[PDB]
Formats: structure tokens, C-alpha cells, sequence
RNA sequence: GAGUUGAAAAUAAGCAGAGAUCCGGAGAUUCCCGAAUAGGUCAACCUUUCGAACUUCUGCUGAAUCCAUGGGCAGGCAAGAGACAACCUGGCGAACUGAAACAUCUUAGUAGCCAGAGGAAAAGAAAGCAAAAGCGAUUCCCGUAGUAGCGGCGAGCGAAAUGGGAGCAGCCUAAACCGUGAAAACGGGGUUGUGGGAGAGCAAUACAAGCGUCGUGCUGCUAGGCGAAUCAGUGGAGUGCGGAACCCUAGAUGGUGAAAGUCCAGUAGCCGAAAGCAUCACUAGCUUAUGCUCUGACCCGAGUAGCAUGGGGCACGUGGAAUCCCGUGUGAAUCAGCAAGGACCACCUUGCAAGGCUAAAUACUCCUGGGUGACCGAUAGCGAAGUAGUACCGUGAGGGAAGGGUGAAAAGAACCCCCAUCGGGGAGUGAAAUAGAACAUGAAACCGUAAGCUCUCAAGCAGUGGGAGGGGGACCAGACCCUGACCGCGUGCCUGUUGAAGAAUGAGCCGGCGACUCAUAGGCAGUGGCUUGGUUAAGGGAACCCACCGGAGCCGUAGCGA
RNA sequence: GGCCAGUGAGACGAUGGGGGAUAAGCUUCAUCGUCGAGAGGGAAACAGCCCGGAUCACCAGCUAAGGCCCCUAAAUGACC
RNA sequence: CGGUAGGGGAGCGUUCCGUGUUAGGGAGAAACGCGUGCGUGAGCCGCGUUGGACGAAGCGGAAGCGAGAAUGUCGGCUUG
């Protein structure tokens, strides 16, 4: 009642797949393709979650270099300071994107923050 | 086919009762009988029921004699 | 119902588990044996009732007292009938109870020994209809019962015990009245 | 009834419609070795007075020894030797193991070794079981029953009787008695059991059955024979598809360029044996043979049973240890008796040891002939799909491989060129030549070549998130794929540890093979079927499964106590 | 209770002690926390220390422990 | 709604079998290779100037049923 198969093949075909341009054996080499597959998924996780944090951090401090162009001491946390007394809920750090894609316009954020 | 062999050195000492839990006569009484006290050999006179640990081991160590639980 | 179909319920056919097939499966690797020992190995492994070296269950207590002497066990010498078996049977008020009747009844099944033990009418339970009964001996409450009801009753002397002539001289010299 | 001289083509000669080749029955030859056999032998050879040597049978002559015995000579189609996978019987007969050590025990009277023998063998016709009721040789299956027991009462070992089936079959011999002979024998009689037989006397005749070279009988087998019913179109080929018809007592199978009720071989059915074998039924014939009365004399298997010991085996390990068989030694009775009924005694019941032979049910496959397969498909299935127990290894015992598939048909490439070949390119065959003899689908590791992007100030389990620059096709042109300037982050996988990136283990890589499975039981859970309680086992069955029987048994109905 | 597993080598940290030399990431106990079986953040890296308990997605926001010169996110913040 | 040893529930796949001389298939089946598709995933479905005859699904059953480890093992091919 013999039981050979084809099924590891398919099984291994499509991780074969997945495991392109991994440079040598990484990319051709079975017994390193799995362990490829299986640590280009975790890479996969702890990068999206130190995406949202690194993407969290580069807004920070691209709004931090864009309000320290003043010249007169005022920093990132007092743009905070005055961004959440006068009453704007929750600008979300997008203001560091038309930071520079708008930079009248976050002169006109700013300039309306000091009055 | 096979047919499992009831244990005689247990079958011997463990005993079904109607309603079919395992009794047992209680150990120290063929020995040393001055020492102890009537009380003690009233004690130990009598047929208790075994415990659920050795209740449930030799419950398919002894398997041919009607034992619920 | 055709051949195509048919199907099972579900609950009546479980999938048998098979072991060391991988992790995700629930019983991958070791295949559900821990790690080491002699539950993990292959073989007879451990016999059931043994205490790991410590004097056993079975050895520390007494054996039981007419096995301990090798005396023959008890033996049940009749089969017990009790009058709730008489009752709630099909018996009318004109009817023999023997044997036969009670196995062609359906009261009694007895199939290990149709040789051995007749039968013997116990107590507990009444019988309000009167009957004619030939079968072996009764209990004194069942007796009372039977001849409370007012119905026949009769005892059958089975087997005749072969008595020497020298004891039956004996026994025979014993009747002075 | 039409071509043949094997695979296995070619060539040379034949043999054959007064019937070849081939098939079947019965015969003939069978060199040499091997029981090997005239003698030797280092097997397939040597020497030979050419021989079945030796044992057994028959016959003659017949030593020490009179009869004998031994020997010698001779005859003999002449009985045995040797081989045989498994089962069977008989004898020697373990140990690893289990008991968590180990000696009693188990494994186990198993394996192995030797001997023997048949398709079966052993056993087998009550000096038996049983229990006051009864059965009637042995064997096997279901059951009792994992019960009674046995056992460092440990591990374990484990009946038997009652019951239900398969299959049935019972017969010869010794003794007492007559007759012949110095016994030893021979011929008649008798072989049985709620007793017979011998001795004496009275009756009485034929019913039934058993055995069997011999040949007519039957079916079956070993060769075979007849045997129904379609074309056309389709990309190589049609049996598939679409259109038109038919057979079926035949639609099982195998093949045919491709899958077939109608193409072939066949099948269903009907037939057929000179010769041999087998099956039961005839036959000249041999045989079995009968009943009563009296009679305790005479007989009913002797170095035997029993006993004292030493044991073995019955499930029973020496225990109260019976039954059965042996070693040493003692050593009975005949029926008014003896043996068994689990020490033993008394009574009763049962049977008649010390003499043999028997078919069936039954176990297995080196095989043979049919039919199958939720069996395999070239690492599988037999070790073996070719030289397979082969090549090879070992002195030898012995160990032991690997290598399948061009096409439908070799139609296997005429001829030209390179050229010493091997090979290659045209051409030709083919549907396919990228199906070319290393030849069918051809994957991964591995080795390469071409195209796009990119690396030579760079530290990195080689990724991933973001993405500079560039390339490609594009249609939902914002999308998709490939490359990767640079930045952050990230201590291979398994095993297994308190703790593994670990400088603990493992793996060169790729692909295959490779592990909680099977039988029978106990327990529990989930789904059912009946609850007029449930359910059958063995066994019977249109080959198997199966409808339907088959109530034996099992479980639950009553417990307590040793 | 029924069926049915593993586990029975632990480790460090605080407290209570014994052995030691109040020496050991030492040994043995008693209560607790973590690891084992726990990812993330802080600790430069680093099982057991602090915060904290990861179903998954978001190029969302607010915080705990801890930090706000640069590498590396946020104060070359204020006053003693 | 983290999870090791482990326990339970639900599913995918493979070859064979019933339906099955199934639907479909030299107008290209299985294979092998491919995806701007769908799933929690095991996987399905679809496309192939390769290949050439078998064989789905659904409803069910049975396993020599699933590979990355055994100084495994058998072939092929590397490194040096």
C-alpha cells in the first residue's frame, strides 16, 4: 500500500517562491529557504510595529527641525504647549508632512499659534 | 484471541460488593497480637473500602469483576 | 436514499489522532510522552500495579480469608425469584409456575447452569393472584406470603443423596420415637 | 488443418494436403558426476578381471562345534539406501528475556540439531467421564473461562465436566478346549462387560451386510471443435466523439496505431477420447454366521500391577497429591476378582490394563489448476522484471548487489561535407529527430551562457521596514514586477537544559525511503438497533461476502458470610 | 467524582534562618516576584532587576518605568 | 483570546475504493511550471508555443497518509 507523493514539493515549490532574492544559498538551498521564509516573517512583524514607532519618531523630529528654524528659543515641546491650550484636537504629527509640503501653511499654523 | 489474565495476587485481596466498590481487609493481624490492644484488633478486624488512588489502579489491573468508578 | 448520499452524524465517528504528524497537529515531537523516562520508551514498559520498587498495593494487605485457605468460594445453589418477578409477569389467575414456565416466560435467562440450581421464591414483594406452584423450596416470609394468598403451593425433592446401608442402619436405629 | 527446422533475425539445404510444425496419452534413449553402486577418487576423472558394491530374500556347499553360526559360491526387474518447502511424530534440548536483581519459576519442551514418514501425521474403540441423574472410540471449532486452581500464592501458568456443531466405523489377536509334532509352533473355537468365554445337552436354517487382479458402465481430467451481431466523418492512427443499424443462452478477459457487445483470440451454450488416471455403481468369488438351559471349579494378556525409593508430566512448582509413564529393588489376584471415582478405609457406581490395526473432521505450502485483490509498480513487490542467488567478497561456513519503458510500425538516417574514428550538420523516414539509438514525462541540488539593474573606504545569520537612482511591459496610465544609494532593527534551525547565537548535539547539499501501527480482550466516552430484556459464536449458505437459520453461551435481573 | 496526561534536575531577587569564613552566580529550607513557559520598553549589550502582560491591522493619539547636547526621540528649560 | 511539557474541539492534503464504464479529456487528462485571485492556514481555483492518456468535484470509507533533523539510509552532485 506504498504512499509516494508529490506534496512536499508543492509544499517546498512555494516557499521556494517566496524566498527570492535572499543572495546564494538563502535563495536556492532548501534546508535554508524554511529558516529564510520563517525569519523573513518575524522581520516582517517587529518592522511593521518599529514602522508605526520609526515613522512616529521621523515626524518628531522632521516638525522639531521645522519649528527650530525660528531663530528665538522655541522648541518642539512648546509648539505643544500652545498647540493643545488653543484648542486644536489631535493634529496627529501630520503638520510635520505639509510641514514641508506646505511651509506658508504651517508658517500660518505657527503664526496663529502665537496669537 | 488474547484474552487478559485476571490477576490472582490481587484477586485474592480486593472483592466487589453488590452495589461495586473494591473492599479490602485491613493489614497487622496475623503478627505480634499481645502487643497491640483490642481495640487496635477490632480496628484492624474489619473489610474498609480501598482509597481512590488504589481504586483506580487496580481497577484495570483486575479487570473481570464489575467495579462502577 | 441513494449510494451518493449518505453520511454519518457527526459525534458518531471520530478522527483517530495520529502522533508525531507535527506541533500544530497537538501531539507532534514527542508525541504526547513528556520527554524521558519509561512512559517515553517502547516496549511493555511498567506493569500495572507495580509501586516502583515499593512493596505493592496487593502484597501489604491479607488475603481474603477462604481464598486465603484455598476454600471453595461461595456459590449461589438456586436461582433467586423474588414475587416482583411473579407480579409484574404475564401470569393469570389459572397458570403452573415451574421451570420451564419461567423460562419459556421470560423471567429467568439461565444458560451457565441449566444443571445445578433449580430456582427458590423469595420474600420481598406481594402476589395478590393465586397460582399453583411445583418448584423447589422457599424462605419462611415467602411462605407466608404464598400461603397468605391462599394458593398451591408444593415443594419438589430434587436429587436423593446416596446414603451407606451401615449409616442409613445408623439413621434408621435413630427413629425411637 | 497450413506452413515449419526454440529465443533469433540472416544463410545453406530440407520437411509438408497418401496431413508437416504443434498439442495430448503411453512408450524408447538418457554419456559422466551425484544414494553413485565393479575398485579407487582430489565430483563430473582414473584403473578395469565391464561388475545393482553393501544390507535383506531365495538356493547349494556347508569352519573351530554333532546340529548350528560364520564364510564362500550362485540366482534375482531387486525389497531398502538418496532427495523433500512447511505441517506431524520420536529423542537430545538451551540462553538472552520476564520476575524491574536472581537461584524456584518463566521464556520453553519454544528455537536449534539428528532420525523417520504420509498427504496428512499423532491419537483412537473405555481397567473412560460423571454422580445416584446420565453419556457412550479419537480428533478439531465455539464456549464454560481467564472459572476452579497451581505459584519465592511473586512473575506468571491455567484446565476439566455439563452444553452446541464438523465428521462418524469399528475390527483382528492371546488364554481356557480338540487334533498333529520332543518342545517352538500350526489348523478349528473365542474374544466380551447393570460380565462373557471354555465344558455338557437341546434346536435351527436362511434374511441382511463386508472384501475384491478381471472387464464391460457412468461422469470428470489430460488435445481440442462449432460458435450471434455495422458502416461512415474527424486534426498520424478511432475502439472515443457526432449520425445511422443490429446481437445477447454471448456486456468475463487479453490484444489490435486510441479507450471494443458487434476487428481478432475468445466467452455463454452445444459437442468431442484411440490411451492413461480418478469417481462411485456390476461381476466369477471369498465371507460375517444363529437362540435356550445347567455349570461360582477351567480361562479372560506376570516379572505385569502394587509397594519402598529417585523422578517426569498432567494447569497442579511435593504439596493432603490422586490418574499416567519410567530408573534400582521387592513383587500379587482372576470375575466370590482387579482398577478408577484427587491421600486412604467401608459401601455403591463405572470399566476390564499389562496384545495390535484403522477413514473422516484437522495443520501447512517447494508447488499445480481456476477466481479474486480499497496489494506493489523498478529505493516498491520475491534477494532477483536482463548474467539473480548472478557479478563481487571470504580458505570455508556464509554474505550479497545494481542496471526497465524510441516509435504505432526500425519505417534505425540513402546520398553530400568535416573526418583516422567517435561524433556533428544538411537531406530522407516519422504525426513528433528540440522520439536519434546515453533515444518516453524530466523536477531539485550541480555546472553553464545570454539580457535588465547594481558592487572595488567596505564589518555582514545576509533579512525586513522605508526607498534614492534605473529598467521592463503596460490600462483601471497613482497600479504591477525586477535591481538596490543609504538609515533603523534583527544573537541560524532542531534536540535539550535553571539557562543554547552559543565556542553543547546533529546535519555537505538535493530527491526518494524512514517511526504510537495490527490482532484479541477490559474500561470509559460519542453515535446508533431493540427494551414483548439485549445479542449471537462455532457451523450451514447461488466459489467468498451475504438473505435466513443456528438460544449453545454472555451480560443485567439478590444480596451477606470464610 | 468519571476518563485522561505530564511533572517529580529548577534558577535568580527581597525577607526569615541553618552549613560556610553572616565567602561564593555556594548549599538546604519557609513566604513572595520573575524566568522556566513572557514577547515589548528601560537597563550600551545582557533569563530572573523596574514598568508591563503581545488576537490582528493603522505612515493613529495619551502614558508607566526611564529620559529631554550629539551619536539616538524629546528642554544647551527655569530658579535655588 | 502570550505560552513550553501536555489536554480537548474543528479542518486541509495525499493514494485506493462506492457512486464510477461519473462529469470532463489528442479541440490536450495526470505530471512539471506559473499567478496583480481567494482562505486563519494546511490549501483551492485559474493560466501555460512543455508534455501526451487518463480522470475530477460532491456525499462517504480505509491507510506503508504529510519530512529539516535520527554520527538516519539509498542514489545524484558539490566544497576543498
Amino acid at each position: 500500500r506504498v504512499k509516494r507523493g508529490y506534496i512536499a514539493r508543492r509544499r517546498r515549490k512555494k516557499i521556494r517562491f517566496f524566498a527570492s532574492s535572499f543572495r546564494g544559498a538563502h535563495s536556492r538551498l532548501t534546508r535554508t529557504i524554511a529558516q529564510q521564509k520563517i525569519r523573513a516573517l518575524v522581520s516582517a512583524h517587529r518592522d511593521r510595529d518599529r514602522q508605526k514607532r520609526d515613522f512616529r519618531r521621523l515626524w518628531i523630529t522632521r516638525i522639531n527641525a521645522a519649528i527650530r528654524e525660528r531663530g528665538v528659543y522655541y522648541n518642539y515641546s512648546k509648539f505643544i504647549h500652545d498647540l493643545y491650550k488653543r484648542q486644536l484636537l489631535l493634529n496627529r504629527k501630520i503638520l510635520a508632512q505639509i510641514a514641508i509640503l506646505n511651509p506658508n501653511c504651517i508658517y500660518m499654523i505657527y503664526n496663529e499659534i502665537i496669537k | 484471541g488474547y484474552k487478559m489474565k485476571t490477576h490472582k495476587a490481587s484477586a485474592k485481596r480486593f472483592r466487589v460488593t453488590g452495589k461495586g466498590k473494591i473492599v479490602r481487609r485491613r493489614a497487622g493481624k496475623q503478627h505480634l497480637l499481645a502487643k497491640k490492644n483490642t481495640k487496635r484488633k477490632n480496628r484492624l478486624s474489619k473489610l474498609i473500602q480501598v482509597d481512590r488512588s488504589d481504586y483506580d489502579n487496580v481497577i484495570g489491573a483486575l479487570p473481570y469483576l464489575k467495579v462502577n468508578r | 436514499f441513494r449510494l451518493d448520499n449518505l453520511g454519518p452524524q457527526p459525534g458518531s465517528r471520530k478522527k483517530g489522532k495520529r502522533k508525531g504528524r507535527g506541533h500544530a497537529a497537538g501531539q507532534g515531537g514527542s508525541c504526547g510522552f513528556g520527554m524521558r523516562g519509561q512512559k517515553s520508551r517502547s516496549g511493555p514498559g511498567i506493569m500495572r500495579g507495580f509501586e516502583g520498587g515499593q512493596m505493592p498495593l496487593y502484597r501489604r494487605i491479607p488475603k481474603l480469608r477462604g481464598i486465603a485457605g484455598g476454600m471453595r468460594a461461595g456459590l449461589p445453589k438456586y436461582v433467586p425469584i423474588n414475587l416482583r418477578d411473579i407480579e409484574v409477569a404475564g401470569f393469570k389467575e389459572g397458570e403452573e409456575v415451574s421451570l420451564e414456565s419461567l423460562k419459556a416466560k421470560g423471567i429467568i435467562n439461565p444458560s451457565g447452569r441449566e444443571r445445578r440450581l433449580p430456582l427458590k421464591i423469595l420474600g420481598e414483594g406481594e402476589l395478590s393472584t393465586k397460582l399453583q406452584i411445583k418448584a423447589r423450596a422457599f424462605s419462611g416470609s415467602a411462605k407466608e406470603k404464598l400461603e397468605a394468598a391462599g394458593c398451591s403451593v408444593t415443594v419438589l425433592p430434587g436429587r436423593k443423596k446416596y446414603i451407606k446401608e451401615s449409616v442409613r442402619k445408623n439413621l434408621a436405629r435413630a427413629d425411637e420415637y
